[PDB]
Parts: C-alpha cells; sequence; structure tokens
C-alpha cells in the first residue's frame, strides 16, 4: 500500500528508543510492530503510553494503529513528538499533545491508516502515543500492528567530520 | 593560556570626563575612553596605561 | 638564524630575525634537517 | 525633510569606505599600469578606473 | 489575435545577442510571450531552438510555461498539442503550467484532466506548475474537490509545491469570501515554517476575499496586525482587491499609513503597490498621491511607489505618470530602476509617439539599458520584460482592469497582481496574460456573418495608425 | 526615522578614534590627512564637522577602520 | 552579602530559548538552569548560562531532579571554552517560588557558597525589570521571630557587554525608539512614570490590605521602612521653597521665551524669503 | 589531558621579547621584537621568579 | 537540485553567542558551530550556536575536536535541544568578513559532512557602534547558482571578499534574522527606561549650568546670523554656521527646559 514519496519509517527506529509503558509481559511492544497476530495488550488499566525513537530526524505523514475488533482497540490517542526525557502518565493526561486523534473502528482495522498533521512532523526524533480509551472500554487495550510511514529528513553524521583535501595537517 | 594581553601606552590631554587622548607606546597615539570604574582624577597627561 | 635551542636535540628550536620586522622561535621543516642548519647561516622561512 | 533623512542615509553608506592612501606618479606605464609613489611603503603600478 | 500577428522580430535579434548570457536571457523568453502572447507563434522558439538549452532548471520550467502564454486561448488541441511541443520535471511542470495558461479563466473540462493528472504529480516541481496552471484554469469555480486536492497538496508542506498551491487555492476560490476557506489557508499560515508557503498564502488569502468591500474589515484588522511580516503582506493584498476599484476613504486611509510607518520593507513595498488596484477608477489622482512616496529615502518605498503608478495607469497614457518615472528609471538603485521600467511598459503599451510623446523615446533608452553590458542584470531584467510588454500581442492586446461597459476586469486584476509577485517567483510574471484584452472590434451579427466593414478611423493631425514601422 | 539618522551620524564619531593631522581640503565632502600611523589617506568629511575648524595643521580624529574623518 | 547582580542579554534570551524549547513538547510552570558569572567588589556580573536537565512534581513539593553530572561537565566544558565564568546562582522561569526551591538551592550551594537564584518570567512583557534575584538567608531574625531557611531579595538590573550591545541594538533596530526623542519620547516617559508609580502605590495598597486583614505575616520590618518612606515625603508649599520653586521656574520661563521668539524670528525670515523667490519666479515667467 | 591541551598550544612561532618591571595587582610588561609594548594580566607558562627585567 | 538565491536565517540567541565569542577570541582567530535544521532549498535556520575550544591549531578542521563536538551535541540532546549540527562560524578580527585558502578547505570538509552546511565569518571588532560585520559562504563545485528570483541582488558585495573571492571560489548568501515578538522587548528591558527615571528631576545646578552655556552659544550664533542676514545682496549666489545651528540650539534648549519644569511641576502636585 503506501503512500506515494514515502517509505516505512520502521528501519529506522532504534531499538534503545522503544520505551511502552504499561504494557502485559506476555505481550509486548515487539509484538506490536510485527504484522503478525501478536499483538501489545496493557497491563494495569486501559490506558497505555508507548514511545519510539529515530535513529535520524524522520517527517511522519501517517499512522497506521491497528487494532483488534475486540473493542480494546486503540479510541483516543494523544500524539507528542521530540519528547526531551521520559513522559509520565500523569503528564500525557495533563499536556497538550502535538495531535490529540480519536480513532474510529475503520482506522483500527488491518488496512486502516490514519492520516497524521504533516506540517507539524517534519523533524520528529521521538514519539509519544498516550492510548487512553478504546472502543469497547476494556479492561485492557490491544494493539495488533502499529508502525509510522512517512520520509527521512537527511541528516548527516556529526562526528564524522574527517579532513578531505588541504594542507594535510596545520593552517592557519 | 586564555588571558590576552593588553597594549600599554601613555596618555595626554582629557578631552571629557570620559575620552581621553593616549600615545600608544612608539605608535600612534588615539582617543580612547576609561572603561567605567577607574579613577579619572588621577589620569593626568604622563600616565602610563 | 641564531641560537639553536637544542634543548633535547630531538626537537632542537631555533631563533631567527626577521630584518625590520621581529625575531621568532622556530622550527625545520619536514624537509630540511638539523644538520643542514647551523647558526646564522641566512635561513629562509615561510610566511605565516 | 525627506532630502535630510535621504543625504544622511547616503553619507552613511558612502561613510564605509576606507582611506584609500594617498599616492604620487613619477611616470605613467601607458593605459592602465601606471606608476605612483605612496608616502608610506615604496613604488607600485596601479591600473586606473573609469575615468 | 492570429490573423493581425504583426509581431516584430528585429527588436529581439538585437537583444538575444545583447544579453551577455545571464539569467535575463531566460527574461527575454518571457518577453517574446508577452508580444506574441495569443497568437500561437512561437516561430522565435523555432529560430533558434539550442539557444534554449542554456536556460534549465526552472528557467526551463518558465520557457516551457512560456508556450502556455503563446497559445492563450487556443483550446481546439491544448491536450495533444502540449505533449506534442513538450512529450526533466522542469520541462513537463511547465507543460502542466502552460497548459493551465491556455485555459485561462475558461476550465472547459481540462479541469478534470489536470483533477486527475496532478493526483499522479510526483508531489515535485511538477506539481507545482501543475497546481499553478490547475488554479489559474480553475479560478474562481469555488469547486470544492478542487479546492481539496489543494488542501491535501498544500499540507504536504513543501516549500515549492506550497508555493504554488498558496497562489492555487485562493484562485480557486476567487472572490468567494469562503470562511472555511480562508481559515484552513490562514490556518496553514501561522502554522507552517517555510516561508515559500507563506509568500503563497499571502496572495491566497487575498484572492479568496476578492471584490468583498466592507466584508473584508474582519480580514484586515487580523492581517493588518499580525506579527508575521509576510501576513502582512497578505493583508495589504486582501485590502487592494476587496476594496479594488473604489477609491474607498478607509483603504487608503488604512494602507498608505501602513506603508509609511510599518518596519518592515516588504510590506510598505506591497502597501503602495496595493494603491493601484484600488485607483485604477480614476488614474489621474495617482500620480497626485504617489508622486510623494515616489521619492522617499526608502527604496522599497521607491520600487513600490512605481509598481502602483504603473498599475493605476493600466495601459492609458497619463503622461503625468510618465513624467515621474522618467527621472525613476536613472535612480542609483537597480531594482526601481526595473520597477520603473515594468512600469511604464504597463503604460506606454500600443501607443505611438503623437499619442504620447514619450514612446519612442522610452523604446530607445530601452534599447540602450538592453545592451549595456555592464549595468545591473535586475534593471536590464526590466528592461527585456519592458521591451515584451510595450509590443504585447503584435500591438493589439492591452492591460484594464476597467471594462469597456465600466465594470472593474476581475482576470485582468488578478493577472497582473500576480505578476506583480515576479519579485518572488519569476514563472508568475505569465499571468500578465490574463490583463491582455484584445482592443478588437467585431463586425459579427448573425451565426458566422463577418462582412468586410468600411468603417474608419478619422486621424484629425495625421495618420499614424500601427506603430512598430 | 532623521533621529535615527542623525543618532547613527552621532555613532559614528564616537570613541574608538584614531588621532591624524589635517592637510587641505579637496571638496565639501573629502579631504586629505595624515593619519598618526604615518600614513597619508584620501578621506570623506563628516558633514556634520564644522568648515572654519579645519585649519590645514588641525589635529583630527578619524574612524580607526574606514579612516573617516569624523 | 552582596549588594548588585547585573544580568546581560546573552542569559536571558538563553533561558528565553531554553522556555521557548520545553514548552514547544514539554510544557512545564517552569524550566531550570545555572548561570555563569564573575565577582567584582561585591557585585556580580552574570553573562552565560545553560539549561540542565530538571523535573519536579506537581504538588509533592520535595520531589525534584538536577542532574548532578550533567551540571558538572556541562560546567567543566563551558569553562575549557571560557575560563573566567565561574558556577554563580541558578534560573528559573516560574512566576512564582516553590517550598520545592530551597532545596535546589542548597545542592547549587555545593557548587558555589553563596549560590544567587534568579526567576526570568519570560512570559510576562510588562511594566519593567523581568529579573528578580534572591539569596539564601539564615539569621535568627534579631526580634524574637523563629528563624527559617529563608529567601531574601537582592537589586538586580540588566547590562551589557559591548558585543552583546552591538549584538542587542542591531535586532531592536527596526522597532527601536530614539534615544533622545526630544518632546514625545520625554513626555511619554513621564506619564509612563505615573503609571509605574500608581502600580507601585497600589502593590502596598493590596499588601497593607492583606496584613490589616490579617492573610499575611505582619513582617514588622520594611512596613516600618514604608513608614520611613512616608514621612520622607517632601511637603511643598513650604513657603521658602515655594520662593526657590517660582524663581526657578521663572528662569526656565525666560529661557524658553527667548528660544520660543527666536524660533518665530527664523519662521518669518523663512518666509519672507520664500515668498521673495516664488514672486521672483512669477515675475520671471511673464 | 589538561598537559596535552597546553602542548597543542605551544605551538611555534614565540614572537621573542624582552621583560620589563613585574607588577602585584605577579603580572609581566614585554617589549616586543616588533617594537611595541603589551602588559600581560597574567604572566604566563613560566614562573614570575625565574624571570627577570 | 542546483540551490538558488536562498536565504539563511540566523536566530537573536545565535547571534549574541556568535558575538560575545568573536569579542573574547580577538586578537586570536575563534570558531564553533551552529545548530539547525535544513528546512527547504530556499533557506537554512540556525538556532543556538556553541563555541568550542580554542586549540593552538587556530581555525581548521583539526581545531574541531570530536569529542567535545559529540558529548556537546548529546548534552543538548538531553536538555532539550536535538537540533542537528549545519553550519561554522569563525572570527576575522581587523579584516573583512571572507573565506581564506584554509577557510575554503573546513567548508569543503563541512560541505562533505552534510552538503548544504554554510560558512559564517563574523569580525568581532569591525561588530560595533550598531553595526554588525557578519556574513555567510558556500562553496561552488559556468552556472554559479540559479537566480530564480529577485531576492539574490536587494544587497551588494564588498571588495575585500570580492577579490579574496566572494563570488570567484565562494557565493555569499543573504542573511536574515528570525527575531519575534517574545525575544522583542525581552532584550529592550535592557535600555528600557524606568519610572524613577522618568520621574527624575535632573540636576538643577546643572541644568541651570546647560541653559547658561546654550543661550551663551546662541548668542554667539546670532552675532554672525546678523551678518549672514545682512549679506543678503545675493552676490554669487552660493549649510554651514548659523541657521540650521541656531534651529537645533533653540530645539534642545527649548526641549530641555520644557521637560524640566513639566517634571519639577509633576512632583511637586503629585508627590504630595
Ligand atoms: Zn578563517
Amino acid at each position: 500500500d503506501i503512500p506515494k514519496g514515502y517509505m516505512d519509517l520502521m528501519p529506522f527506529i532504534n531499538k534503545a528508543g522503544c520505551e511502552c509503558l504499561n504494557e502485559s509481559d506476555e505481550h509486548g511492544f515487539d509484538n506490536c510492530l510485527r504484522k503478525d497476530t501478536t499483538f501489545l495488550e496493557s497491563d494495569c488499566d486501559e490506558q497505555l503510553l508507548i514511545t519510539v525513537a529515530f535513529n535520524q530526524p524522520v517527517k511522519l505523514y501517517s499512522m497506521k494503529f491497528q487494532g483488534p475488533d475486540n473493542g480494546q482497540g486503540p479510541k483516543y490517542v494523544k500524539i507528542f513528538i521530540n519528547l526531551p526525557r521520559s513522559m509520565d502518565f500523569e503528564e500525557a493526561e495533563r499536556s497538550e499533545p502535538t495531535q490529540a486523534l480519536e480513532l474510529t473502528e475503520d482506522d483500527i482495522k488491518e488496512d486502516g491508516i490514519v492520516p497524521l498533521r504533516y506540517v507539524k512532523f517534519q523533524n520528529v526524533n521521538s514519539v509519544t502515543i498516550f492510548v487512553q480509551s478504546n472502543q469497547g472500554e476494556e479492561e485492557t487495550t490491544r494493539i495488533s500492528y502499529f508502525t509510522f510511514i512517512g520520509t527521512p529528513v537527511q541528516a548527516t553524521n556529526m562526528n564524522d567530520f574527517k579532513r578531505v583535501v588541504g594542507k594535510k595537517g596545520e593552517s592557519h | 593560556l586564555q588571558s590576552v594581553g593588553q597594549i600599554v601606552g601613555e596618555v595626554l590631554k582629557q578631552l571629557t570626563e570620559e575620552k581621553f587622548i593616549v600615545k600608544a607606546t612608539n605608535g600612534p597615539r588615539y582617543v580612547v575612553g576609561c572603561r567605567r570604574q577607574l579613577d579619572k582624577s588621577k589620569l593626568k597627561p604622563g600616565t602610563r596605561v | 638564524c641564531t641560537k639553536i635551542i637544542n634543548a633535547d636535540s630531538e626537537d632542537p628550536k631555533y631563533i631567527i630575525n626577521v630584518k625590520q620586522f621581529a625575531k621568532f622561535v622556530v622550527d625545520l621543516s619536514d624537509q630540511v634537517a638539523p644538520t643542514d642548519i647551523e647558526e646564522g647561516m641566512r635561513v629562509g622561512v615561510d610566511r605565516n | 525633510l525627506n532630502a535630510k533623512v535621504r543625504l544622511l542615509r547616503e553619507e552613511l553608506q558612502l561613510l564605509q569606505e576606507q582611506g584609500s592612501y594617498v599616492g604620487e606618479v613619477v611616470r605613467a606605464m601607458d593605459k592602465k599600469k601606471v606608476l605612483v609613489k605612496v608616502h608610506p611603503e615604496g613604488k607600485f603600478v596601479v591600473d586606473v578606473d573609469k575615468n | 489575435l492570429i490573423r493581425n500577428n504583426n509581431t516584430d522580430l528585429m527588436i529581439l535579434k538585437n537583444t538575444k545577442d545583447a544579453v551577455r548570457n545571464s539569467v535575463c536571457h531566460t527574461a527575454t523568453v518571457i518577453a517574446n510571450s508577452f508580444m506574441h502572447c495569443g497568437t500561437t507563434s512561437d516561430q522565435f522558439l523555432r529560430d533558434n531552438l539550442e539557444w534554449l538549452a542554456r536556460a534549465t532548471n526552472w528557467a526551463k520550467f518558465t520557457a516551457t510555461a512560456s508556450l502556455g502564454v503563446i497559445h492563450k486561448g487556443h483550446e481546439k488541441e491544448a491536450l495533444q498539442l502540449m505533449a506534442t511541443y513538450l512529450p526533466s520535471a522542469y520541462q513537463e511542470g511547465g507543460g502542466l503550467y502552460a497548459l493551465g495558461l491556455i485555459h485561462a479563466n475558461h476550465g472547459g473540462d481540462i479541469i478534470d484532466y489536470l483533477l486527475n493528472q496532478l493526483k499522479n504529480a510526483s508531489n515535485d516541481i511538477v506539481r507545482h506548475g501543475g497546481s499553478l496552471g490547475l488554479g489559474l484554469a480553475a479560478m474562481g469555480t469555488a469547486r470544492q474537490d478542487v479546492y481539496d486536492l489543494l488542501k491535501t497538496n498544500l499540507y504536504q508542506d513543501d516549500a515549492v509545491t506550497g508555493e504554488a498551491a498558496g497562489l492555487a487555492l485562493g484562485l480557486v476560490m476567487l472572490g468567494s469570501k469562503n470562511a472555511q476557506a480562508i481559515e484552513d489557508m490562514v490556518g496553514y499560515a501561522q502554522e507552517t515554517q517555510h516561508e515559500k508557503i507563506l509568500r503563497g498564502l499571502a496572495v491566497g488569502i487575498a484572492l479568496v476575499m476578492y471584490g468583498r468591500m466592507e466584508e473584508a474589515d474582519a480580514l484586515i484588522e487580523s492581517l493588518c496586525r499580525d506579527k508575521d511580516p509576510i501576513l502582512r503582506r497578505s493583508g495589504m493584498y486582501t485590502v487592494a482587491m476587496a476594496y479594488c476599484g473604489s477609491g474607498n476613504n478607509k483603504a487608503i486611509r488604512r494602507l498608505l499609513h501602513v506603508a509609511v510607518s510599518d518596519v518592515n520593507d516588504d510590506v510598505r513595498r506591497a502597501a503602495v503597490e496595493s494603491l493601484g488596484f484600488i485607483l485604477f477608477r480614476t488614474p489621474e489622482q495617482c500620480p497626485s498621491v504617489v508622486s510623494l512616496l515616489s521619492e522617499s529615502y526608502n527604496p522599497h518605498v521607491r520600487y513600490g511607489a512605481a509598481m502602483a503608478l504603473g498599475i493605476c495607469c493600466a495601459g492609458t497614457g497619463n503622461k503625468e505618470a510618465i513624467n515621474l518615472l522618467e527621472p525613476m528609471t536613472n535612480d542609483p538603485v537597480n531594482y526601481v530602476r526595473q520597477g520603473a521600467l515594468i512600469a511604464s511598459a504597463l503604460i506606454m503599451i500600443q501607443q505611438t509617439e503623437i499619442t504620447c510623446p514619450k514612446v519612442n523615446q522610452f523604446r530607445q533608452l530601452y534599447s540602450k539599458v538592453i545592451n549595456d553590458k555592464h549595468d545591473d542584470v535586475m534593471a536590464k531584467f526590466g528592461a527585456i520584460l519592458a521591451q515584451g510588454i510595450l509590443d504585447a500581442g503584435g500591438h493589439n492586446v492591452t492591460i484594464s482592469l476597467q471594462s469597456r461597459t465600466g465594470h472593474t476586469h476581475m482576470p485582468s486584476v488578478v493577472g497582473v497582481l500576480v505578476f506583480t509577485q515576479f519579485w518572488f517567483w519569476f514563472p508568475l510574471s505569465h499571468f500578465l496574460s490574463l490583463a491582455y484584452t484584445p482592443t478588437c472590434v467585431i463586425g459579427l451579427n448573425k451565426d458566422l456573418k463577418m462582412p468586410k466593414v468600411q468603417y474608419k478611423s478619422n486621424c484629425k493631425p495625421s495618420t499614424f495608425a500601427y506603430p512598430a514601422p | 526615522e532623521f533621529l535615527h539618522a542623525q543618532e547613527e551620524v552621532k555613532r559614528i564619531q564616537s570613541i574608538p578614534l584614531v588621532i591624524g593631522q589635517f592637510l587641505e581640503a579637496v571638496d565639501q565632502n573629502t579631504a586629505i590627512v595624515g593619519s598618526t600611523t604615518g600614513s597619508n589617506y584620501y578621506v570623506r568629511i563628516l558633514s556634520t564637522i564644522d568648515r572654519e575648524l579645519l585649519k590645514p595643521n588641525a589635529s583630527v580624529a578619524l574612524h580607526k577602520h574606514s579612516n573617516a574623518l569624523v | 552579602a552582596v549588594q548588585k547582580v547585573v544580568v546581560h542579554p546573552l542569559v536571558l534570551l538563553s533561558v528565553v530559548d531554553h522556555f521557548n524549547r520545553i514548552g514547544k513538547v514539554g510544557n512545564q510552570k517552569r524550566v531550570v538552569g545555572v548561570l555563569l558569572g564573575s565577582w567584582q567588589k561585591k557585585v556580580l556580573d552574570v553573562s552565560n548560562s545553560f539549561a540542565v536537565p530538571f523535573d519536579e512534581d506537581d504538588k509533592d513539593d520535595s520531589v525534584w531532579f538536577l542532574d548532578h553530572d550533567y551540571l558538572e561537565n556541562m560546567y567543566g566544558m563551558f569553562k575549557k571554552v571560557n575560563a573566567r565564568e565561574r558556577i554563580v546562582g541558578w534560573y528559573h522561569t516560574g512566576p512564582k517560588l516553590h517550598k520545592n526551591d530551597i532545596a535546589i538551592n542548597e545542592l547549587m550551594k555545593r557548587y558555589c557558597p553563596n549560590s544567587v537564584l534568579v526567576i526570568i518570567d519570560v512570559k510576562p512583557k510588562d511594566l519593567g525589570l523581568p529579573t528578580e534575584a534572591y539569596i539564601s538567608v539564615e539569621e535568627v531574625h534579631d526580634d524574637g521571630t523563629p528563624t527559617s531557611k529563608t529567601f531574601e531579595h537582592v537589586t538586580s538590573e540588566i547590562g551589557a557587554e559591548e558585543a552583546e550591545e552591538v549584538g542587542v541594538e542591531h535586532l531592536l533596530r527596526d522597532i527601536k525608539d530614539t534615544t533622545v526623542g526630544t518632546l514625545s519620547q520625554r513626555i511619554t516617559n513621564q506619564v509612563h512614570g505615573l503609571k509605574g508609580l500608581n502600580s507601585k502605590l497600589l502593590d502596598i495598597r493590596s499588601y497593607l490590605e492583606k496584613v490589616a486583614t490579617g492573610k499575611l505575616p505582619i513582617n514588622h520590618q520594611i512596613i516600618y521602612q514604608l513608614q520611613d518612606v512616608f514621612n520622607l515625603l517632601p511637603d511643598v508649599s513650604l513657603q521658602e521653597f515655594v520662593k526657590a520653586f517660582y524663581l526657578k521656574t521663572n528662569d526656565q520661563m525666560v529661557v524658553v521665551y527667548l528660544a520660543s521668539l527666536i524660533r518665530s524670528v527664523v519662521a518669518l525670515h523663512n518666509l519672507i524669503n520664500n515668498k521673495i523667490a516664488n514672486r521672483d519666479a512669477e515675475k520671471k515667467e511673464g | 589531558e589538561n598537559s596535552e591541551k597546553i602542548k597543542v598550544n605551544k605551538t611555534l612561532p614565540y614572537l621573542v621579547s624582552n621583560v620589563i618591571e613585574l607588577l602585584d595587582v605577579k603580572c609581566a610588561v614585554i617589549k616586543t621584537s616588533t617594537r611595541q609594548t603589551y602588559f600581560l594580566p597574567v604572566i604566563g607558562l613560566v614562573d614570575a621568579e625565574k624571570l627577570k627585567p | 537540485a542546483v540551490d538558488t538565491a536562498e536565504q539563511v536565517y540566523i536566530s537573536s540567541l545565535a547571534l549574541l553567542k556568535m558575538l560575545k565569542h568573536g569579542r573574547a577570541g580577538v586578537p586570536m582567530e575563534v570558531m564553533g558551530l551552529m545548530l539547525g535544521e535544513f528546512v527547504d532549498d530556499y533557506t537554512v535556520r540556525v538556532i543556538d550556536v556553541f563555541a568550542m575550544p580554542q586549540s593552538g591549531t587556530g581555525v581548521s578542521v583539526e581545531a574541531v575536536d570530536p569529542v567535545f563536538q559529540a558529548k556537546m551535541l548529546d548534552m543538548l540532546k538531553q536538555t532539550g535541544r536535538p537540533e542537528m549540527v549545519v553550519g561554522w562560524y569563525h572570527s576575522h578580527p581587523g579584516f573583512g568578513c571572507w573565506l581564506s585558502g584554509v577557510d575554503i578547505n573546513t567548508q569543503q570538509s563541512f560541505e562533505a559532512l552534510s552538503e548544504r552546511a554554510v560558512a559564517v565569518v563574523v569580525d568581532p571588532i569591525q561588530s560595533v557602534k550598531g553595526k554588525v560585520v557578519i556574513d555567510a559562504f558556500r562553496l561552488i563545485n559556468h552556472e554559479p547558482r540559479q537566480t530564480t528570483s529577485n531576492l539574490g541582488h536587494l544587497n551588494k558585495p564588498s571588495i575585500q571578499a570580492l577579490i579574496h573571492g566572494l563570488n570567484r571560489h565562494y557565493y555569499s548568501i543573504t542573511i536574515n534574522y528570525r527575531k519575534n515578538e517574545l525575544e522583542q522587548k525581552m532584550l529592550l528591558n535592557l535600555h528600557k527606561k524606568s519610572w524613577m527615571e522618568g520621574l527624575t528631576l535632573q540636576d538643577y545646578s546643572e541644568h541651570c549650568k546647560h541653559n547658561e552655556s546654550v543661550v551663551k552659544e546662541m548668542l554667539e550664533l546670532a552675532k554672525n546670523y546678523n551678518k549672514a542676514v545682512e549679506e543678503e545682496d545675493k552676490m554669487t549666489p552660493e549649510k554651514q554656521d548659523p541657521k540650521r545651528h541656531l534651529e537645533e540650539h533653540v530645539d534642545v534648549l527649548m526641549t530641555s527646559n520644557i521637560v524640566q519644569c513639566l517634571a519639577a511641576m509633576l512632583d511637586t502636585v503629585v508627590f504630595k
């Protein structure tokens, strides 16, 4: 599927980046990261805060929060970007998201792709999803599969540098 | 090592309470000013600054 | 040239006098050799 | 008022240009080149502008 | 236009060599397009086609875009015709832009074609050209589906595609006063970070509010005070065309004060330029007011004064406007000289020396500034553009925001305002085509009854008739 | 804006300034001056300066970089 | 103690940037950073500041992160680039202090014996002085009131080094009002002075309201200094003062007479010459 | 690390010059071979006791 | 694609950081990096600038410590600035803004690093008295750049970098400052007059001395103003001396006296 000129942002995520919260130990973030029946389900309650970091800054265009039709699929999600620190559930309840989104049942299906306010996502390095509610108001929320679509922003390797031509060694 | 030297020079007539004439060593003379806190009465023609 | 410092003879250091300009403490190049340089000797030097 | 504002602005603009030295020619070297003597330095050969 | 296609080419043969291969040579590709507009006479481009190879990148786009004004109102083969001319993103983007130019203010079914051509575009330079041509072709239609297409294109946040979408999204809802459209446009303006989309929306949020009179004050008191200078420039454009035609007291009292008082130069320039769109109904007042903004310490105010004088007088030889522009074309600043040249061209179209005792002298002045080998590049850009406007449409088309019945000619005003944005983006110059109305009179009365008619002129002093010997 | 312009005019002639010796003038807005560094220069005179003060041996303070006589 | 602290443009712009940086994504009541400065006499000069990772609990007012190692190595590197600037004081943007803040100051005292805290209320864009300075004090109060670990106000002002001065002026140039402003700016300055005096007197009113009504503790101090202020008013209309005031006002009046009369004379001189010139042109035209 | 940072910062040329009297408010005065006088707030990498006018 | 007239927006914090570090470095050249965003092909944004230690090698690629740069970037990422670095600035005290031969190669390396990194030259001793001599450069790889707009020649180059190659090996890019309303009148508090300064009554003895001097100067100006009006005969029809000097004197005297009287009066009636 995917849109025109965009590619999956999955190859750019970082394993050190992933800090999904409130996840059940049996069913984790890697599960909702896979295109399988493996899914993430929350542990304490329906609230579920999941953060992901990227190797290079990336422009996000759309997101696919696919989830099961058992009523545990995400309903209301707050979107935050470029968090400096780890983010608390109370803050997520009180902080203004980069984008507040209300998924409908069609969005949560396996073919359901959710558009994003692409203007607000141009130098995104770490996204945070605050799943606040589910359709069926079930005790725990399940994320069947979720990835990000967009495009890399053409960053550079800071420490790479290196001399290329010139005096080789000493100058003014 | 971060310290930077300062040009020495003898002084001349004060035009006002702020602007003075200083003869920077053997080099040319300039119209300069006191920084903010230094004395003003002691600076008379012939003080090494 | 003047007064090869020769403090340790692994890097000797030299003094140079640029007439009516200045007096500097300098070193040799990767090309020239310490045996090639003597005291006085009217050597040449780069510009910066 | 606009005349004085304009003349002050342009005067400020030209005030950035530097001292342009002072020179005396000993012998012109035909078009452009021209030999000159400047006070602190020695002799130069300096092309002349559109004049 | 086709049968009276008497355009002169020696004025180009002594010009295409006179240009020292600078970027202004691409300006020639525009100038001739003015002269042969609607005449479908691309022979000048066939007299030398390899010369176009020296106009790569966006110039080629513009160069290809040239053909669009060349075939203005062709409409009989255009969809296949543009493909025949141009079967490099710049090239087919300019082809798409040209296709819109052909269908200026007259969409036909081409809109739908564009409506499927653009959705398959690479979100690229091609999308910029396609959006410009589409929005120009579908201007004033206020069709919701094209509007949301440009909404999606604008939300791609690309600098160039967003630049084009800024004009297109205003063109489609031109004069519609659409609250939803203007709300989305301004909300995007206060949210984007690329300044090109800001420049595009600066004209878009004006196009949406065309001719709405006092209905635009709710906008004005927003845009006039918004901190972003591009937003204030947009407010100047809105007060220009919302109060277009009428010399409304509030409009002048607002924009003159903004032009003289504001802290950014661009808003002052655009505010003064906006005087033409609101005082053209009575051109003789424009010299009387601009005669002081015309010579001010600020050079941006000077360029704005030149452009406003040129627009306000339209193609009518006010004499006094040329009296003001005569010293101004010798101003030290390059771009104000360029603006004075453009303004003088805008007024002296179709006129001979006896009609106005300045036109031949200005022609030879253009001749000397275009062939000077060390004058400013912007000044000679204005010179070649002026050469293009003077002999536009084979000396048969005139710019007039007034229709002959006294009604305000909306395509002309929108085209000329967008042309004024050539200061920011050269390819928009082709929009000046929307101001060219042919000076023909037609004797048709029944079906296809065009008989030879013996109506005559009554030149009292002497015969001068057609210009350009 | 004229207040701004004359404020800048006052600012250009402020400390620091290099003293030099006034040589005879060329034109109303320029003259020759020999800096106390030794070198001489052809330098525009600030229009605010009263011309009568320019006796051909006067000591005049000049802009440090542009050598403009201020 | 410390008699004055002068604050340069660079630190206030840095804290504004820090506030916009954090509030962009992690909107929070405050952000906390560290100032760098030097000591002259007993006045302090602060021109450098860096943001430090900080976190405050909403209501526990005892739970807080300030990063030790980050502060230490950031200071080390800032010393590497410029070694003059040593750690003095810490800044925060919250318009109000917190019960949690004195712990922050005590931690900062580990790095500076007399660390001074600065509140920089970035959001306010108001009457004046967007910086407040406070030192830590612990003394017996000399009046029988219980001693407490307290913050004490120290006067602050904005001063700029020459490079920062040209930098700030260049950015302010477009909105810059002229320094001289012969009449307009001076009259507006006097009106603004009356405005500020009224605002301060109304603040003193509200404090006295809260003190008499009892919702605010009696400081005993300051309020008696306020009584000294109230006894310091000059009481004009005393006769010899009236005579002196009339004398000096009359001197100003005669001086302004001379200036106005000369202005009228020069105006007439321009008028007559303009009439002569235009009449000469008219006579020559015929 | 500090010593190597100093080492990278002691590169020729050294512009030989003559010393003048010292002051306290320990600090040195230098007459350059280029015939110019400088005052140093700090003497530098050498110690005040070793040097002399 | 091929670049254009382009633009570079630098923030207030960045500009002050650059100027302060340059004035710290003079007379030794100093250099550091700016953080920013390649927002698009038509402008580059830089926000915040960090200087880096001055090694004895001078301004060069070797002067860029990789460890210092990397850990500074990491700690700025932690503090809330994930801005990826394009652009390096260096100081040229005593001479104009231009890329020296060393600078050409350093910017070549920096361009090889990202692609569109921009060089910045600041002269901290010429940037004085309200004028800032800042400029930014990029190196060329026929056609130097694409001129698709008029916002490339709204400025004029300088002869110094002209010989040093302002169009020859590198090209200068127009510089813009992205100040906002919040930084505005945050900086202004520095010269902002205080209300006590507004109600300050100056000094009566000094004011009397000022009036004494200015009226005497008025007399000496009017003395020759009389001669000027008595030579009204129009020999050899000719702004120096009497007229406008008298104008400025009356203006300043009248405004000073009026403001002093008004402040004294306001203080008299309002303060008791
Ligand atoms: Zn350099």
